[PDB]
RNA sequence: UUAGGGAUAUGUGGCGUCAAAACUUAUGGGCUCAUUCUCGAUACGUAAAGGGUGUUGGUGGCCACCGGCCCCGAAAAUGGAUGACGCU
RNA sequence: AUCGAAUCGCCACCUACAAGACUGGAGCUUGCUCCCUCGAAGGCGCCAAGUAUAUUCAUGAUCACAAGACA
């Protein structure tokens, strides 16, 4: 409750863990990922592809550069990802992060498969979002 | 304008493809002159590239005699001391349309000059335009929604040939040959069109069923 | 020269294929700079007017209040950019000016935009503007 | 042919808050205005509509002017014009439009894959039939060149 | 009715293009067709009597009179002005 | 050869033509009825050449001209 406490957040309810989000900026613009959690002290979200489907690794992202759709996946993974995982000292991946990626991605894929509509959800995660001529994004539901 | 040898050399050195800018082709048949001009001038200022065809089929409200008298009043304006400087009166329908558009732009400013130079006009449909894609119309400037049917109206080519345009018969013959060619080709392509129609009609049995259900739900059956 | 055999093989293979467009996606909307805010007396250049494709209503234009906006052009020389050292591939004559949407204009979907610290140049009138989808409320 | 404006005629609303709803004409005021009501719809109580805002349909329930609600409800039910209107393709198109307006990113993806599946199967079938009867440009050219290649080469 | 600058909202005047605003609003009603200065269209500011079955309505008894728009009546000196284009 | 540049849908199914007091085809009750193409969609394209447990993506580290490119 206390604003100084790290548990304090103000994230909008749409960006809840297990929601499928569209990336709007950065190297992975247009891909679809799954929101895992929000870092403490009202920090960024962390998302993963999983990397098998669309090639998006575990990554931090501001909630203002994401569209959180209404499609959800039930997640019950170990979610042992603190702030220290993304802090570095003052094709190459460390042998700890490389292991964390697998440990999370296997559980996430098991969750998607266990979900109903699993095949459709997998294809949905593989597809790419773009703005076509004649499109009106301001009129849509998400 | 014939391209220069330096441009040809540069294009060969780059080795690119054939480039075409984004252009809109408007079929002006049975359009109201002033309303079409007003829409086109605003689009030119917003930065489009526009080509208009069939300018001899524009319409003006009123009788042909009344419109012809207006044109003759225009023609009598003339710099008395030296007519080689006075107003220049163009008689072709495409030049009439271009003048009407020019009067709705800030012509003296460079911005206005760029906008005016981004427009091309033709009588009939020339062969370098025929195959470039589907033509467009302007719904808010069409005669069947703009005029009350009981009133008389003018056709611009008919008005122009009595004040001095001398290519009406040439344009008529060219348009006749054009329409014959296009009709023969359209009839020749009917077997292909029907084959594609049948293929779409029959693939609904070979696709999966749960996709067909989505098609029906969104009304694409 | 007696090489119709090559053009004979190409026709026989010919199947039904389509172009299919699998390229880098675009994540912005196309607009145009109409001009500045003005009256009959003259213009005030601190606010620009932007018209966006498929946005033809005031309720439509309200959706974009707060979104970020960009004008892309090029200079004559290569100058400093973001990640000039980290990513040398970005170095070019290409440059951009950034701004934000502030409020709608009229009833037909035009919007007012304000640029960062300075006016947009008048050479951009009639040219392309990028309107992005962020920051996002959805 | 055209559907005349008359008492008992079915219409569809074009613009406004009642857009794309069907009512029945119960009275004509003058050349511009009619009174419209549909008992089996929530928002279609008896009200006034300008004749520029309506679309006359092909059905007419036979009733007299300024009829009672009781006499119009049963006349509708007996005519079964609503069950007939629900089977046309323009009614289905209206329902499809509403369904498309209210749709999520997942449903748009589903529709995209359904259309892609249809197109793939259509082009397959077309290729198979063009093998028998050559109608493509490349097959026409191939058959035109085969006779020439049979000689010499 | 006025110190040097931002934001918001207004006055007079406007919202087809020139030129910001109904990207030519309405799911409002009537009326009007005008052929060499010419239908008309922002006050202050630069045409009369009399006629007209042209069209739209009103009073009293198919008639007599009174209205609304439009048309005759309406003839000058460089080529030219509802501000221009145009608009039915 | 200078040259890095702004632009970000493709098609040998649109790229033929006419009408809007009227328009798929019949009747005779000429404004209703009946038939069936049902009279309000150019075709594709948007990440497995196609709807199916196939498959490399990271360190380009949280926005920045798309570090890509003419399907
Ligand atoms: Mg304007
Ligand atoms: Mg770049
Ligand atoms: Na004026």
């Amino acid at each position: 409750v206390s604003r100084k406490s790290p548990e304090y957040t103000t994230l909008r309810k749409s960006c809840a863990p297990g929601a499928i989000a569209i990336i709007l900026a950065g190297r992975f613009r247009g891909r679809r990922a799954v929101i895992l959690k929000q870092l403490p002290h009202n920090g960024p979200l962390v998302v993963s592809g999983p990397m098998k489907y669309n090639g998006v690794p575990i990554r931090r992202i501001d909630s203002r550069y994401v569209i959180a759709t209404s499609t959800t996946v039930d997640i019950s993974s170990v979610d042992t990802a603190p702030i220290t995982a993304e802090v570095f000292q003052r094709t190459l991946v460390s042998d700890a992060r490389a292991q964390l990626q697998k440990k999370i991605d296997a559980a996430l894929i098991a969750a998607i498969k266990k979900d109903a509509q699993g095949k459709e959800k997998a294809g949905y995660l593989r597809s790419v979002f773009t703005v076509k001529p004649g499109d009106a994004p301001h009129r849509w539901n998400w | 304008a014939f391209p220069s040898r330096k441009d040809a050399f540069r294009a060969q050195r780059k080795g690119a493809k054939k480039h075409r800018p984004e252009i809109i082709v408007i079929d002006l048949k049975d359009h109201v002159l002033g309303r079409a001009a007003a829409v086109v001038a605003k689009q030119l200022l917003l930065g489009k590239k526009i080509t208009v065809v069939r300018c001899e089929q524009l319409n003006i409200a009123g009788t042909e005699i009344r419109n012809k008298i207006k044109y003759l009043q225009y023609l009598r304006k003339r710099k008395l001391t030296n007519p080689t400087k006075g107003p220049f009166h163009h008689r072709a329908p495409s030049d009439v349309f271009v003048r009407t558009v020019r009067s709705m732009l800030p012509r003296y400013t460079k911005r206005g000059m760029k906008a005016l130079n981004s427009l091309v006009a033709y009588e009939g449909i020339p062969p370098n335009v025929v195959r470039t894609g589907g033509r467009v119309v302007i719904p808010r400037a069409q005669r069947h929604v703009c005029y009350r049917s009981e009133r008389p109206y003018t056709v611009l080519g008919n008005m122009c040939k009595h004040v001095g345009w001398k290519y009406s018969d040439v344009v008529a013959n060219l348009e006749k040959a054009r329409v014959e060619k296009a009709s023969r080709h359209h009839e020749k392509q009917a077997k292909l069109r029907d084959a594609w129609k049948s293929a779409r009609k029959e693939a609904l049995a070979k696709m999966p069923k749960h996709n067909v259900e989505v098609l029906k739900k969104f009304g694409y059956a | 020269h007696s090489q119709r055999s090559k053009k004979l093989h190409q026709l026989s293979a010919k199947t039904s294929r389509v172009n299919r467009n699998r390229k880098a996606p675009r994540l912005y909307m196309k607009g145009t700079l109409a001009g500045y805010t003005r009256g009959l007396h003259g213009q005030t250049k601190q606010t620009a007017l932007v018209r966006v494709e498929n946005v033809n209503t005031r309720e439509d234009a309200t959706w974009y209040v707060g979104k970020r906006v960009c004008y892309v052009y090029h200079g004559k020389k290569v100058k400093r950019c973001v990640r000039w050292s980290k990513a040398p591939a970005r170095r070019s004559t290409t440059r951009a000016l950034w701004g934000r949407v502030t409020r709608p204009h009229g009833n037909a979907g035009m919007m007012r935009v304000k640029f960062n610290g300075a006016s947009v140049p008048a050479s951009a009138i009639g040219r392309r503007i990028r309107v992005y989808l962020y920051p996002s409320q959805i | 042919k055209s559907h005349y404006i008359c008492a008992g005629r079915l219409v569809r609303i074009l613009r406004g808050p009642r857009q794309d709803r069907v009512g029945v004409i119960v009275d004509i005021v003058d050349a511009n205005r009619v009174l419209v009501e549909n008992p089996e719809d929530a928002k279609m109580w008896r009200h006034v509509q300008n004749l520029k805002n309506v679309e006359p349909l092909k059905y007419c329930v036979s009733v007299s002017r300024n009829c009672s609600a009781k006499a119009l409800k049963d006349a509708l039910a007996s005519s079964k014009a609503l069950e007939k209107y629900a089977k046309t393709r323009t009614a289905a198109r209206v329902e499809a439009k509403k369904a498309c307006a209210v749709s999520t990113d997942f449903e748009r993806y589903q529709l995209r894959v359904a259309r892609r599946s249809r197109a793939h199967w259509a082009r397959k079938v077309f290729d198979e039939k063009d093998a028998k009867t050559p109608v493509s440009w490349h097959k026409v050219a191939l058959k035109k060149m085969l006779k020439k290649a049979a000689k010499m080469d």
